[PDB]
């Protein structure tokens, strides 16, 4: 599975750029796409989303009518179209693949990145920003709900997302309770609607990065500040 | 309520759409079931239409798609599988005329014939038969007579008389004359009007049923 | 002939041991437990996706997701609560007789006519179902697949024949010869170690799974076995066939225990399963109507008259919540 | 005087034809449309249904109103309600008939191409194209027919053109114009249409069944001269009587010269509602596949 | 004939079975349905708060 973002580059303010995702490794049209940016030494903030079908569209309400987002599942890519753009619309902007079926892990592939350099919500907090550990300790990650994430279907919507420094981020817990595929047991999560957890046993150098939580109950989706663990 | 179990739901009609796209596209093609006791014409035959476990095979002909199965290798029960093939739109039976001497081999096509005919899964269900080796059985008619399979047959050995007394005791078989037709071939190596025969009776069951489903049947 | 007499001598000893252990049958002790007979169950869900007859349904271990396999050439896995089509599967042999969802979740048999069980693979780095491994050294049609692990599945055949498979290898590590008779059903123990097989002979074996032998051999019917499930506790197992009729069988006693019969029945039964308990018999019907049997009393404690077309396969779910019907009419639905 | 039986016979035929239209209609909207699996068949003898249901439904507020007189007792919604139902009914249920001939024409004479591009799809596609021509062709009650009221007290539905005209004589111009319309639509969509078409196309399929050998009974003919003469004896008398008050439709205003159209206008009509009646018992009730699901579910 | 030999220790194989009277095996399977009839959902109809179906 490989998603390449590109489209990248300097813009005046007020110009247009399309932005590509050219998806190969897997099946492109059964999965819903996200476009999740990231402002720079700041937090992912999702923008856009297209389901599987192209039937659903989302988008946030920073980005939405002058952001327009679509895809060619012949062409297995993925298109951004971005008019009007602003100074606060430059950020390194991620592809993200979710699949929605019953056991799922959506947001499971997250792209590399394109960088722009332009020239209510259920907000999610993060409690700490910074937290000193040893390659030895246990760490657990707090976040904080603003909306309670427990469902009537008895799911709880919050989803862990590591990204290590120069990486893309990698999902690690979906639905708060079960870690995802290549992820190690180390990771666990908790949580009773509000007040979530992520608790790592055995920190090796490799889990060394900033933690974002992220909220699938309600779009438009809000991602945490980001916890950052120091070696 | 519905937070992602709304794109569930849209998946789940996206791959309900596709099997309407399936449904429509196998519900096109004419299903064959190919039968045939022992050593007969199948194999013959399903090379003129121009092409272990089923054997399924594709062939199309004036904008007609088929779709053949041959369960030729498969040593089971009948009863266990046969109601598998319910929905067919014919039953293609292959008989060796040049099978009345061999071994009492030409009785079992009977026995075949007669256990899927009057079959309580093929009661609507045409039968193509197919009195394959036609050439053989004239070259073998001369020498050996049709008394050695028939003893009750009043008649002279020459092939075009019991040629029609095979297809009379083939077509005599059958308890349903009311509600299926038997089309009958003689076919040794023709040159594609077998699949011409084929077409003709599929074209005939599928205008009777399409008068079956209104109510002009 | 001069060892064929002594078959007669052995059946007469094992005749005569079984009758022996037959002092009081099952009828008689349980003249004084409470009889059920208002089980009425409900359709919740029905399953609409298949365009043509359902052949074989499996549920899952979580209770929730089911696997449906149809003559369409597809096998389609259900979300049960909510009616979903979790993947629909495109079979290339459409004449698939049986199908099992792997207890694991990650993997799906298919097996039919093809004489191949194909195993898929739900669960892959891409979005789309693969066929995982083709198992193909029987030579009958496959009747029924029953997962063992997700390296071990044992399928039973039309070739008289029930195999164990390795399916990484895709060679069939241990073959159970013995039947003679196609074989149409497994069941697979609890602890997976045991199964039986119901074939064509009207007869019942059991199989060790590890050694590869049959230890035990049930013959009360009288037609084909079509179905055949174990009794929860693991040390029982009920059969259904064309002859109307269901019986049970158990092991350490090794002969048929009770049998579940009515005047009214004349169709034969394509699916047996038990409740949760063991207390209720759930067996499918030509009559078009599922028949929930008190499997202790052997009396008709309900019906499951939904299907318009003749019930073909039958299951109950882990959690013993609800019994799911897949019948001919292409619609399967959940009872409870 | 003697026409005093041609005030009773039309209320007579028109309730046993709203019970058993109800009835029919209802039976074959429930088994086809519930109980049956989704075929190009059951959705025009559904949508055949429909139409003739809803129809049959709002028949008795025309019983009423023919027992009365002519006289509308309900509101102006009504009248511009049960009349809107009636002609998008009626014109529908002779595009129903219509098509369903070229279908089952088409299933018989081109089997191969039904065979390949016959879907449910395609015909829930074209199934509304008789149903907007149907609507097309009553926007003259949409536009023109209103209560009117009488000075005695009785007010009646009928095509008012005072508001269009603002003249005597225009008004009676565009009234003359509009009229004529309807009624020329009346037989040409109404009758020559659908009659040319079910005639043509259930006559193909008695020569095609013939020349080809099909007839193993007197049934086939039996059901095709039903289906053939039964729209002709019900749909003709009725579709003459107002044609020819078309084609004189000046000379029964102003003079009013023949006052036997008038007063055939009630049972013609009559007559041509027990079609309706007709449709379900003809259609789909012949079939041996949907009478073993109404015993089989019942 | 090799059917005969085989089906014979089959058979002497299955003799040698330590089988149990029906007694004590069928009131072992009584005893495991009333060890489990509470836990058995479609035996008794379950409050709607508690079934996953409506
Ligand atoms: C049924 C009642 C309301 C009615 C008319 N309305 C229609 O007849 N509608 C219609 C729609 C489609 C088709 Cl095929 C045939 C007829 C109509 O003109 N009447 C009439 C009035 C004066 C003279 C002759 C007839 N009368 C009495």
């Amino acid at each position: 599975v490989q998603l390449v973002e590109s489209g990248g580059g300097l813009v005046q303010p007020g110009g247009s750029r399309k932005l590509s995702c050219s998806a190969s490794g897997f099946a492109f049209s059964s999965f819903g796409m996200h476009w999740v940016r990231q402002a720079p030494e700041k937090g992912l903030e999702w923008v856009a989303y297209i389901s599987s079908g192209s039937g659903t569209i989302y988008y946030a309400d920073t980005v939405k009518g002058r952001f327009t987002i679509s895809r060619d599942d012949p062409k297995n890519t993925l298109f951004l179209q971005m008019t009007s753009l602003r100074s606060e619309d430059t950020a390194m902007y991620y592809c993200v693949r979710s699949i929605y079926y019953y056991g799922s892990s959506p947001f499971d592939f997250w792209g590399q990145g394109t960088t722009l350099t332009v020239s209510s919500d259920i907000v999610m907090t993060q409690a700490t920003s910074s937290v000193p550990v040893t390659p030895g300790e246990s760490v657990s990650i707090s976040c904080r709900s603003s909306k309670s994430l427990l469902h009537s279907n008895g799911n709880t919507y919050l989803y862990w997302f590591l990204q290590r420094p120069g990486q893309s981020p990698q999902l690690l817990i979906y639905r708060m309770s079960n870690l995802a595929s290549g992820v190690p047991e180390r990771f666990s999560g908790s949580g009773s609607g509000t007040a979530f957890t992520l608790t790592i046993s055995r920190l090796e150098a490799e889990d060394v990065g900033v933690y974002y939580c992220m909220q699938h109950l309600e779009y438009p989706l809000t991602f945490g500040a980001g916890t950052k663990l120091e070696l | 309520l519905s937070a992602e179990d709304k794109a569930a739901v849209e998946r789940s009609k996206m791959i309900d759409r596709n099997l309407r796209e399936d449904g429509e596209k196998a519900a096109r093609e004419v299903k064959l079931l190919l039968l045939g006791a022992g050593e007969s014409g199948k194999s013959t035959i399903v090379k003129q239409m121009k092409i272990t476990g089923i054997v399924e095979t594709h062939f199309t002909f004036k904008d007609l798609h088929f779709k053949m199965f041959d369960v030729g290798a498969q040593r089971s029960e009948r009863k266990k599988w046969i109601h598998c093939f319910e929905g067919v739109t014919a039953i293609i039976f292959c008989v060796a005329l040049s099978d009345y001497d061999l071994v009492n081999r030409m009785h079992e096509s009977m026995k075949l014939f007669d256990s899927i005919c009057n079959n309580k899964w093929f009661t609507d269900t045409s039968i193509i038969l197919f009195l394959n080796k036609k050439d053989l059985f004239e070259e073998k008619i001369k020498k050996s007579p049709l008394t050695i399979c028939y003893p009750e047959y009043a008649g002279s050995n020459t092939y075009e008389e019991a040629a029609a007394y095979i297809q009379c005791q083939f077509e005599d078989l059958n308890k349903r004359k009311d509600t299926k037709e038997i089309y009958t071939h003689f076919t040794c190596s023709t040159d594609t009007k077998n699949v011409q025969f084929v077409f003709d009776a599929v074209t005939d069951v599928i205008i009777k049923n399409n008068l079956k489903d209104c109510g002009l049947f | 002939d001069q060892l064929r007499q002594e078959a007669e001598q052995l059946k007469n000893q094992i005749r005569d041991a079984r009758k022996a252990c037959a002092d009081a049958t099952l009828s008689q002790i349980t003249n004084n437990i409470d009889p059920v007979g208002r089980i009425q169950m409900r359709t919740r869900r029905t399953l609409r996706g298949h365009l043509a007859k359902i052949y074989a349904m499996h549920w899952g271990t979580d209770s929730r997701l089911l696997v449906s396999a149809s003559q369409d050439g597809k096998l389609i896995i259900w979300d049960s609560y909510t009616t979903n089509k979790v993947h629909a599967i495109p079979l290339r042999s459409s004449w698939v007789m049986t199908c099992a969802y792997a207890p694991s979740g990650n993997y799906v048999a298919c097996g039919g006519l093809d004489n191949i069980c194909s195993i898929y693979n739900l669960k892959t780095r891409e979005g789309n179902v693969r066929v995982s491994r083709e198992l193909a050294g029987h030579t009958g049609y496959l009747s029924c697949c029953r997962f063992l692990d997700d390296n071990q599945i044992v399928t039973s055949s039309g070739d008289t024949t029930c195999a164990l498979w390795d399916i990484e290898t895709g060679q069939q590590t241990t073959t159970f010869t013995g039947h003679t008779g196609d074989v149409m059903s497994l069941s697979l123990a609890p602890d997976t170690r045991l199964f039986v097989s119901g074939a064509c002979d009207a007869s019942a074996k059991l199989w060790d799974v590890r050694e590869g032998m049959c230890r035990q051999t049930f013959t009360g019917h009288e037609s084909d076995i079509n179905a055949i499930c174990f009794f929860p506790n693991g040390n029982a197992f009920a059969t259904g066939s064309d002859d109307a009729t269901c019986r049970l069988f158990d092991l350490r006693a090794d002969q048929e225990l009770m049998t579940y019969s009515h005047d009214n029945i004349i169709c034969g039964i394509t699916s047996v399963s038990f409740s949760k308990s063991g207390r209720l018999l759930l067996a499918g019907y030509d009559d078009f109507n599922c028949n929930v049997w008190d499997a202790l009393k052997a009396d008709r404690a309900g019906v499951l008259a939904g299907h318009d077309n003749r019930v073909s396969c039958l299951g109950v779910t882990d959690d013993g919540m609800a019994v799911a019907t897949g019948s001919w009419d292409s619609f399967l639905k959940i009872w409870n | 005087a003697g026409y005093t039986v041609l005030r009773i016979l039309p209320l007579v035929v028109l309730g046993v034809t709203f019970v058993l239209g109800v009835l029919g209609n209802g039976l074959v909207i429930w088994v086809a449309g519930f109980r049956m699996t989704r075929t190009v068949t059951t959705i025009c003898y559904l949508n055949l249904a429909l139409a003739d249901f809803s129809f049959t439904a709002t028949l008795p507020f025309l019983i009423v109103s023919m027992a009365m007189g002519e006289k509308w007792p309900f509101g102006w919604f009504l009248c511009k309600l049960i009349h809107i139902v009636v002609d998008i009914n009626l014109f529908g249920s002779v595009f129903l008939i219509g098509f369903i001939a070229l279908d089952r024409c088409i299933c018989v004479l081109h089997p191969v191409w039904a065979q390949n591009h016959r879907t449910v799809s395609l015909a829930m596609k074209v199934i509304v194209g008789p149903w907007i021509l149907a609507l097309v062709l009553t926007l003259p009650v949409f536009l023109f027919l209103t209560t009117v009221t009488i000075p005695n007290g009785d007010t009646y539905c009928t095509f008012n053109f005072a508001s269009w005209g603002g003249t005597p004589e225009e008004r009676l111009k565009v009234a003359i114009t509009m009229l004529t319309a309807r009624g020329i639509i009346r037989f040409v969509i109404g009758f020559s249409l659908p009659m040319s078409i079910v005639a043509i196309c259930y006559g193909l399929i008695a020569a095609k069944i013939h020349k080809k050998g099909m007839i193993k009974s007197s049934r086939p003919l039996r059901v095709l001269t039903a289906v053939v003469a039964s729209f002709f004896i019900c749909w003709f008398p009725f579709q003459l009587v107002a044609l020819l008050g078309t084609v004189w439709l000046k000379e029964m205003l102003f003079y009013g010269k023949y006052k036997i159209i008038d007063i055939l206008v009630n049972p013609t009509s009559s007559l041509a509602f027990f079609n309706s009646c007709l449709n379900p018992m003809l259609y789909v009730f012949v079939g041996q596949d949907f009478r073993e699901r109404l015993i089989h579910s019942l | 004939i090799a059917q005969a030999r085989k089906l014979v220790e089959q058979l002497k194989m299955e003799a040698n079975i330590d089988r149990i009277k029906v007694s004590k095996a069928a009131a072992d399977l009584m005893a495991y349905c009333e060890a489990h009839a509470k836990e058995d959902p479609l035996l008794t109809p379950v409050p709607a708060s508690e079934n996953p179906f409506r």
